[PDB]
């Protein structure tokens, strides 16, 4: 941020700009005429470089670490495959009570919500996970240039009389249901869903592609519901791009 | 008196009308000052070659700033 | 040298202000002076440039605040 | 004396106004060159200071250039 008392320098260190009125467009300060002790605690936006793949992100980090840069704006380009730790959790999630001025996705890569997990005997699949919770409205501003995925649901457990086996986990990287007796479904992959344990005609379901419910057992036991590519409030749409699931 | 000659006779001070000076050099109208101010004219600049300050409770006005 | 030197009338010029002190006076008002550090004007009294305003090397512009149009 | 022939003495023989050659001026003071002017400037010698204690302005299409600026 710009700090006193040596406005001058601190200025030029964090915009860039040795003119005043360009710094304080980099500030986004848009009074004119404006006193310069208005730069005094204001940012330019951060811009995050995210090249590590990473299989179990966790949206508290991103939030924790959003909070610490307070009313900063915060772009992030995501140039490498992200899936969320859990199916319980969105990837993203971006609270009301965020203070960034606004928020900047610019995705080159796969976003995913997690797969849900195959269900076992009598019960349905799990749920595939959302990727994106958005609370801040078009704060959150998202340039898709890859792929936005809500999770596959997990497929439908199997029984008959004393039989249990389990569905396969919806993709990405759902788990399979892990029955009693160890008839258990497949984990998903990043980029197929996993399959249901088989017997002939008898069936665990198999788990859903990104965007979709899971697969309904030969017992009729449901898959589990698919997953959503963005929830909650509407973003401003920078690029659309491809989607894979509800948004909004 | 009128006129205020530093050295060569196109050069040092002059009236500028009623409680106004001119400052003068080589014929050019530098600048000057009244009850009020102490200025340039048009296109003339000032330079401090150590600090250049505003104290109290006034300010400094620009059209636009450059620090290096 | 002159306690006064008279530029137009008696009540504008350059003044003694004190040992290697000047005063700029205009119509009796102290605008300014200069010693022999520091070239200044008096209290409410400003200084404007109709070109550049240039602080020129390794010191620096010290202000209460700045306002740019 | 210190300021010479072509001089304008204030107060004391050491202070006032001396030409710097043509169309310059030295503003003076104990012996000291505190700044001066020619055709084009207004200025102060290296590290001799202009204060406002008004206000300090730049009118017009030019701007204020510095170093740094401290601001309290
Ligand atoms: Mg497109
Ligand atoms: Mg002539
Ligand atoms: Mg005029
Ligand atoms: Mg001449
Ligand atoms: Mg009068
Ligand atoms: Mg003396």
């Amino acid at each position: 941020a710009v700090q006193g008392p040596w406005v001058g320098s601190s200025y030029v260190a964090e915009t860039g700009q040795n003119w005043a009125s360009l710094a304080a467009n980099e500030l986004r300060v848009t009074e004119r005429p404006f006193w310069i002790s208005s730069f005094i605690g204001r940012s330019k936006e951060e811009i995050w470089e995210w090249t590590g793949e990473n299989h179990s992100f966790n949206k508290d980090w991103l939030i924790g670490e959003l909070r610490n840069r307070g009313g900063t704006p915060v772009v992030i380009n995501i140039r490498a495959h992200q899936v969320s730790y859990t199916p319980g959790a969105p990837l993203f999630e971006f609270p009301g009570d965020l203070p960034n001025a606004y928020i900047t996705l610019n995705i080159y890569a796969d976003i995913y919500g997690r797969g849900g997990t195959g269900g076992v005997a009598y019960l349905g699949g799990n749920p595939g996970g959302d990727c994106i919770h958005n609370w801040i409205g078009n704060r959150l501003r998202i340039n898709n240039q890859g792929w936005i995925c809500g999770g596959g649901g997990g497929g439908g457990g199997f029984r008959v009389g004393h039989t249990e086996a389990g569905g396969g986990g919806g993709r990405p990287l759902g788990a399979g249901g892990v029955s009693s007796l160890n008839l258990n479904g497949d984990n998903a992959t990043l980029g197929a869903p996993g399959r249901g344990y088989q017997l002939g005609n008898d069936y665990a379901g198999n788990g859903g592609d990104v965007g979709n419910p899971g697969s309904a057992s030969s017992a009729e036991m449901g898959g589990g519901a698919a997953g959503r590519a963005v929830v909650g409030t509407s973003p401003q749409w920078i690029n659309v791009g491809n989607i894979a699931g509800s948004w909004l | 008196s009128a006129s205020i000659a530093i050295g060569d006779n196109d050069t040092g001070l002059r009236w500028g009308g009623d409680g106004i000076v001119q400052i003068v050099a080589n014929n050019a109208i530098v600048g000057g000052w009244n009850s009020t101010d102490i200025f340039t004219e048009a296109g003339k600049h000032i330079t401090s070659n150590g600090n250049l300050n505003q104290w109290g409770g006034g300010a400094i006005y620009c059209r636009d700033l450059n620090v290096s």
